[PDB]
């Protein structure tokens, strides 16, 4: 998968987005490019053996709102390379470098009952003080928790479900 | 459900929903023109992505089509239902009769028997060959290996050894054709038709003619059917027509699957692809297999990796040489190099024993001579080193014996001979009983009577 | 007996009693990727090299590539079952086995379960799998015996306790036989033993557990199994689950001897687990780090000083050294010993034995060929009686097989040249020995006496056997005090010579061959 | 031995039916960490003699 | 054969503790799910949110 | 203030990730913490933009991908000095005996570069060893590089334990041992042979033993060189001994795969000649001070081609070759007369004495070597009486040049010898010519000097 | 899929200004320092053979004339050699 090779890309766009204070444009851009490359034809075009700068200026027809000469020039770049099949992935690494700035992360939240709201308030403070992080909720009923609720952040889990301690208990064979 | 997104040889790489991606091992089915086709699933790739092995033709498949999942691995039907009937690696009949009366598959990949489960068992088992029995006998439960290059007695020699035990022996017998001569398959069945004991014998041929998916998976199959024999309680034989071709049907894949190469450009996975398969063949406390199996030696390099990971799994190993073979002394066995663990003075007794070790130790020092009378010639020996050479010629002549299976190929009739009978017969020329016989008295005579008779008339 | 299933009934309702109702915290991947027991799981931020990383059901695989996004891993189990999607939970654990003295009598894994269905295990705790070496400072010259109870390697190549001896050969050469002699013999010395069965078939190892049980071996030794079916990680682990087993005795004061069987599928094991995780090739596609693999293996087989004892043990055992002894085996093609791995393992150990097809197949077993065959530790590891004896034996004997090769073709025989011909031909055949019948030291020690002061000049050959057979029979029935003193002290002075040449001559005259 | 054995195996079962509900109600108990006087014993019971 | 007796005892032993634990948390299983309360929920939430 | 992150751990090798302005310079020591124990790390390459692939100094289990990494600004820094002398240590310069710290007053980089042209030396003053074939067939000289190669189990280690033990004890200065690649029981047992024959206090041991991993086995070998230098600069005369140098290129082997060269020749690294190259300049003896050094070769399978031991070749001054053809019969020390050379054997040094005897035995084996193969087939009474002449008197002079040595009395039972270079060329004069047509062979093996030699023969 | 000279500041640079090309042809700088061997992004009129020159007065010769960088070879002590030189 692109993820390795889209990183420098990633942490590049950010960088210069923060310098001209234009992360939300840069955001709402890569989101159009990563578009295109989704479509059909463009995804065949993109499988071609088109020369770089012939592929790109193509490209960069189809993506019109690009900011000329900031964004378009990214497509060349990665139109050297032949990276922009990894569009889909130097976007959300460019959310994820953006959440890490803005010192904020999504945790979530699963149950086996909508949470009573009161709970979700004692929740989101426990985590904005187990991580040092403003927390974005968005907790989940799943039928598969028998009972009590999971926390996960990032790849940070902390079991509190029935159905979780009887499989641990249950392994004291 | 699934999409095909690649061809490459035998391999297809198929897409599938990432909520329903099929496990290792499941079969897979699309229809390829007018027929059906299996694939059995090797490796799950990232993003739903599944590499599948094809147990047929993949010529016609086009990217894009669309690939049903079955939800179960390779099943083959098992049982006294397969007795009399030849199969084939999806376990359908391959011959013109009717369906097979099954009533219950089993999946052939299986674990192997526990350790707590593995039976012990000493009863030798007699052969109507001398050399055999005598240099590397073998017991009832246990594995026979014939080891050779090519055309030098494998198959003779297996049929032989079918002839002798598979008709003393009253139990069912299971025989897998793997990756071998189909004229050969085809002569196996009508004699065993028109001697009336196919209805003992389970056939599966998997034949050189197929593609590397069905070379790679009809040796399980085999092995599938003597287990469910084994595990009803009975006593079975199980002979595997070449159990290299399966190493080699996996080496034809393993690149394809993105495996680096390994050794002799080996797949990496060969020893324990070899040993998963091996160890299956084995007794048990409820039940008995007794197997021979033919490896074949290629370029006669025994240091080759394939040959050298299979002499490890057997009981007994029979080497059959290309240079004794050209002599035509037949069955072409090296001596020296053939061996069991079955010859150990507690099972076979004393004077067995000895008169194997005291035939070993003449042909070591005839090897040892044969350096030096090459380049002098015999006349500057020892007057003992050319008794010693008198007495070695004389005993691999009288390793060779008709089999009846050559009388087609030699003209003269086959001959059995009992044990008591090899025994006597070379401790007496080890002894010096015949040292005025003729060499030529000793080439394809049965037994030592029939040596001073040949004798007689030189 | 079931009674009795009623009491472990209410140790089963006391589990709920003692458990822990805590949420713990972890971190978590997902495997994208199952192929020939290889995972690629991606996530697991705070995975170490090495780690134990627990998967769905109780099955476990190890982290050996923590490249960026991704990490690799080898599943110590059936892996068929992994599917892409599953979550996995990196534990903080390193591999540990069970360890301690209930071990004895017991056929275990290489993760330790037992398989012989004997019950569970008894045991005194778990000790980690990965291990580093006793240093410099802590060790002590290796000086004691351990008896392999063979003619020729008690006399020619002595093992002493500490020693790494490699056991190196083409197949069906013995290899196997002598190593479990040694075993046997240890019945009684009060040496602790362990053998560790790396991709054997399962049969074969069955065969080999027996006859250890048909002698009195089996409840002085720990059996570790990792059969040709089992994985590639549950092999290429198994010698170091056994070297811990053998470290809980070499760290308590106590002798323990490891037989490693077959380092080279070891090395094959880790080849194969290699290749699949797209490791570059070196030699002959093995790893450049298998050298490191059997090396710090092997370092492990040691003799601590009592110092290092007292400090493990926090002053509960004082003054008592403990060894550790390995016995590994390799197996030769066809004598090439220039092939990668027959070299790692030679450049590693403190000595090897030789075993020879050619010799085998002569009828000189052991085929131990004296030439090629060397102990570095020396007398060192002998007793008395046997440094006395054995030191002319072996380079005698390989001066002897040169001699006979210039003599082959001359007829005229100088009578110094006649001696040592006639001479080495009768100590070649002294040698040979059969298989599970192990010589005591008086024994071996009176066989030698008998060919280094000439008593066996005059016998002609083949009757040496039975000349052999009758002495020890006549000494047993006649001459038992003298073997007690021999077997007990190894010593050796000038009544000893002098017993010893009475015994020789009363034999030779009195009794008959 | 074999024989004497089996027949101890199957008193030794009809004795352990009994315990078994023991670990169903402390295994519920300690799972759900406060105790509870649960009424629907018809469960506990159909289980405990279903499967054994 | 004696001490290979009193192993076997053992191995008798084993397997029914195996039995007996499984078939019972497959029965409580059962009885939790159908005794979950929603104040015994709220308060496994209120004691993982205070330790957290 | 810790400023990279480790990125990848693959076996030995860990990638580290620092800011583009501050990134570690080549052979720079970084450091992490391993959980409890702080490990080390080398700096082998620049790659990318930041991020840098360096060799742990240690093992790599419990490395995870995060960990910060300190950027120390050196290359790794040894302790050098009498400070050193009676002390054990590690490839880090830490101590390894017990005894406390080192206290030093001096620390220098193992990385240096070798002397320029101009301070080079040719003192090749004669250095005497006590052994016949050495003494005789390739001579010592102070200040030059002596070579014992030698497959497995051949005699390299009692040789060096004999060596040592003649020169080392009359030397009259400093020693540095350097166990590279050794077995940690043979470390273990010169520790204490040096301390029981108190000689210790003049020595001092730095070792990486077999068990360690690939960079401290690598890095060992410059660590003993380091203090050698440190030595050889004050102006001292030091004896240098080097376990095995093949394990140096043999961890380099290990580690090359991993930093992504492709190979070369038989599995070797490309860089083998520059590797070896750049080790072996350093030591040598310029006009401040001399460095005398012995260093033992293995010999892959006794393949004398191989590209390890075939390059080492050209570095030394005296070579010694250890055969396994002539140690299968028993005749320790097993030196090979015609494979053996030295710089110093030509008459401009030897004298035209030690030079014509020399080149005499030489030319008596050779023509011995061709004889036996006729031997062989056709029997010793097809031969011309001079050929069975010299087949006799060379059969002798093979056995004349074995000696018992002190170091091997456990192995011999028997007491070791020491002998003259005036002695052992009357010796070899002496079966050269017709004084001992007359002895048996059997009366010259492990003997000693040529006038007992006689006595073993009334004995005999 | 591997990384080939895409490093984060080179492509800021050009995310800002695309044509690079305006910058002289004589220069460039070290990106890459191992075993002897240095890769330089820049020198767009290097040519096979020509001697690079480095700081402290020493050379390279290029060898790889590769479509991003040049693969040249230092003619002296390259263990101080840095990238950004
Ligand atoms: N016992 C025998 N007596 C006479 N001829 C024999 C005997 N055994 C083998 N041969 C000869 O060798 C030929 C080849 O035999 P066979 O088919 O058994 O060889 P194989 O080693 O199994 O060969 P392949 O590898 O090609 O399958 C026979 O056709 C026959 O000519
Ligand atoms: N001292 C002995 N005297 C006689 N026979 C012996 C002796 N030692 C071993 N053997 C026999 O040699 C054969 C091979 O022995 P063993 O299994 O020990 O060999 P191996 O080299 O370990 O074999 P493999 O490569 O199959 O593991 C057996 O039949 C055994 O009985
Ligand atoms: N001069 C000698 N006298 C007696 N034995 C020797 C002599 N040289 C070598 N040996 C024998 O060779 C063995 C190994 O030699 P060693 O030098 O330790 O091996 P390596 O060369 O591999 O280091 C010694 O243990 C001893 O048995
Ligand atoms: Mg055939
Ligand atoms: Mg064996
Ligand atoms: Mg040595």
């Amino acid at each position: 998968e692109f993820i390795t090779v889209a990183r420098p890309y990633a942490k590049a766009a950010f960088d210069f987005a923060v310098e001209h204070q234009s992360v939300e444009r840069w955001q709402d851009m890569l989101a159009f490019a990563a578009e295109v490359t989704k479509n059909e034809q463009m995804a065949e075009l993109l499988s071609g053996a088109l020369a770089p700068e012939t592929l790109a200026e193509s490209f960069i027809a189809v993506a019109g709102e690009q900011l000329d000469e900031n964004g378009q020039n990214l497509i060349r770049v990665m139109a050297e390379n032949g990276r922009l099949n990894a569009l889909p992935d130097v976007l959300e690494q460019f959310i994820h470098l953006r959440a890490v700035s803005e010192a904020t992360a999504e945790v979530d939240v699963i149950s086996a009952a909508a949470l009573s709201e009161q709970q979700l308030a004692k929740i989101s403070a426990a985590m904005e003080k187990r991580l040092s992080r403003k927390v974005k909720l968005n907790a989940k009923i799943d039928k598969s928790v028998m009972a009590g609720v999971i926390i996960r952040a990032g790849d940070m889990v902390i079991d509190g479900s029935v159905r979780g301690r009887l499989e641990r208990l249950a392994d004291v064979l | 459900t699934g999409k095909i997104v690649q061809v490459i040889g035998a391999v297809v790489d198929v897409e599938f929903p990432q909520d329903a991606v099929p496990r290792v091992y499941d079969a897979l089915e699309v229809q390829n023109g007018n027929e059906r086709l299996v694939l059995e699933v090797q490796q799950q790739l990232g993003g739903g992505i599944v590499r599948t092995i094809a147990m047929g033709s993949s010529d016609g498949l086009r990217r894009g089509l669309d690939v049903k999942d079955l939800e179960h691995p390779i099943e083959v039907p098992v049982g006294k239902a397969t007795l009399g009937r030849i199969m084939n690696v999806l376990g359908e009949p391959v011959d013109m009769k009717g369906e097979i009366g099954e009533e219950e598959r089993w999946a052939i990949h299986r674990a192997a028997p526990s350790y707590e489960e593995l039976s012990n068992s000493q009863e030798l088992l007699e052969t109507g060959i001398k050399v055999i029995d005598l240099m590397a006998p073998f017991a009832k439960g246990g594995k026979v290996g014939l080891f050779g290059g090519a055309g030098v007695g494998k198959t003779v020699n297996m049929m032989e050894l079918i002839r002798n035990i598979a008709i003393e022996h009253s139990g069912y017998s299971v025989f897998a054709g793997v990756g071998e001569r189909t004229r050969e398959g085809n002569d196996f069945y009508h004699e065993m038709t028109d001697s009336n004991v196919i209805d003992k014998v389970s056939l599966v041929y998997g034949q050189m003619n197929e593609p590397p998916g069905n070379r790679l998976r009809v040796a399980l199959t085999g092995l599938t059917m003597a287990e469910k024999f084994r595990d009803e309680g009975r006593d079975v034989l199980l002979f595997v027509d070449n159990i290299y071709r399966y190493t080699l049907a996996g080496t034809e894949v393993s690149a394809l699957l993105g495996r680096m190469p390994s050794a002799v450009g080996y797949q990496p996975t060969l020893a324990e692809e070899m040993g998963v398969l091996q160890e299956r063949i084995t007794s048990t406390k409820t039940g008995s297999i007794t197997s021979v199996q033919a490896v074949y030696v290629p370029a006669d390099d025994l240091t080759d990796p394939s040959p050298a990971t299979t002499f490890a799994h057997l009981d007994a190993t029979v080497v059959l040489s290309r240079q004794i073979a050209s002599l035509g002394i037949y069955p072409a066995v090296d001596p020296l190099d053939s061996t069991s663990r079955q010859l150990d003075p507690l099972v076979v007794g004393q004077e067995h024993y000895d008169t194997a070790r005291g035939v070993q130790s003449i042909l070591q020092r005839y090897q040892e001579l044969k350096d030096i009378i090459a380049i002098l010639g015999m006349d500057e020996l020892s007057e003992e080193d050319k008794l010693v050479v008198a007495r070695a010629r004389k005993i691999q002549r009288f390793l060779s014996q008709p089999f009846f299976v050559a009388e087609v190929f030699t003209g003269s009739p086959g001959k059995y001979v009992s044990l008591k009978d090899t025994i006597r017969g070379f401790k007496g020329i080890m002894e010096g009983e015949y040292d005025h016989l003729p060499e030529q008295a000793f080439y394809m005579v049965g037994s030592i009577e029939e040596a001073v008779e040949k004798a007689k008339k030189l | 007996m079931q009674l009795n299933s009623t009491e472990i009934s209410e140790l089963i309702k006391q589990r709920i009693a003692q458990f822990n109702v805590v949420s713990e915290a972890h971190n978590e991947g997902t495997i994208v990727s199952v192929s020939d027991g290889v995972i690629r799981i991606h996530g697991l931020a705070d995975a170490m090299q090495g780690e134990m990383i627990s998967l769905p059901g109780n099955r476990y695989a190890i982290a050996l590539n923590l490249e960026r996004d991704s990490v690799g891993a080898v599943v110590m189990g059936p892996y068929a079952d992994l599917a892409e999607g599953m979550k996995v939970k990196a534990t903080g654990r390193i591999l540990e086995v069970p360890v301690g003295r209930g071990l004895l009598g017991r056929v275990v894994n290489t993760l330790g379960a037992p398989i012989d269905g004997k019950g569970p295990l008894d045991h005194d705790g778990f000790s980690a799998v990965e291990a580093i070496a006793p240093g410099v400072i802590e060790r002590q010259s290796v000086d004691q015996p351990v008896q392999t109870g063979y003619k020729a390697v008690d006399s020619m190549i002595p093992i002493g306790r500490g020693q790494r001896e490699l056991i190196i050969g083409d197949r069906q050469t013995g290899k196997t036989a002598l190593a479990i002699d040694a075993i046997i013999n240890q019945r009684d010395s009060g040496i602790k033993a362990i053998y560790v069965a790396i991709g054997q078939k399962a049969s074969t190892i069955s065969n080999v557990v027996r006859k250890l049980e048909e002698h009195g071996a089996l409840a002085n030794t720990i059996v570790v199994v990792a059969t040709a079916s089992e994985s590639a990680a549950l092999q290429y682990l198994a010698p170091y689950a056994g070297a811990a087993m053998g470290e809980y005795f070499r760290d308590r004061g106590e002798d323990a001897l490891i037989i490693y069987d077959d380092l080279s599928k070891q090395a094959v094991a880790y080849r194969q687990i290699s290749l699949l995780l797209r490791r570059p090739p070196g030699r002959e596609a093995f790893p450049g780090d298998v050298f490191y693999l059997h090396s710090r293996l092997l370092e492990r087989a040691a003799r601590v000083n009592a110092e290092y004892v007292e400090a493990f043990t926090k002053g509960e055992v004082k003054g008592k050294t403990g060894s550790l002894t390995a016995l590994p085996i390799i197996e030769t093609q066809a004598g090439d010993v220039s092939a990668f791995v027959p070299t790692n393992v030679i450049s590693i150990t403190d000595g090897q034995i030789f075993l020879e097809t050619n010799l085998f197949n002569a009828g000189i077993r052991p085929a131990v060929n004296p030439g090629i065959s060397v102990s570095r530790v020396g007398g060192a590891a002998q007793t008395k009686i046997m440094k006395k004896l054995s030191g002319g034996i072996r380079t005698a004997l390989a001066q002897y097989r040169e001699l006979a090769a210039f003599s082959q073709f001359a007829s005229d025989l100088d009578d110094a040249t006649r001696k040592q011909l006639d001479h080495g031909q009768k100590v070649t055949e002294l040698l040979k020995q059969k298989q599970y019948a192990p010589m005591s030291v008086a024994q071996q020690s009176l066989v030698l006496f008998a060919a280094e002061r000439g008593y066996l000049a005059d016998v002609e050959l083949s009757k040496i056997g039975s000349f052999e057979a009758a002495l020890l029979a006549y000494v047993d029935r006649d001459h038992a005090p003298l073997m007690q003193e021999i077997n007990q002290t190894g010593g050796y002075n000038d009544e000893i010579e002098g017993k010893l040449k009475g015994i020789l001559d009363s034999f030779k005259a009195t009794q008959s061959w | 031995a074999q024989a004497e054995i089996e027949a101890e195996r199957k008193r030794a079962r009809e004795e352990l039916r009994k315990q078994v509900a023991i670990l169903a109600v402390a295994g519920a108990e300690k799972i759900i960490e406060r105790s509870v006087d649960e009424a629907a014993n018809s469960d506990i019971v159909d289980k405990l003699v279903a499967e054994l």
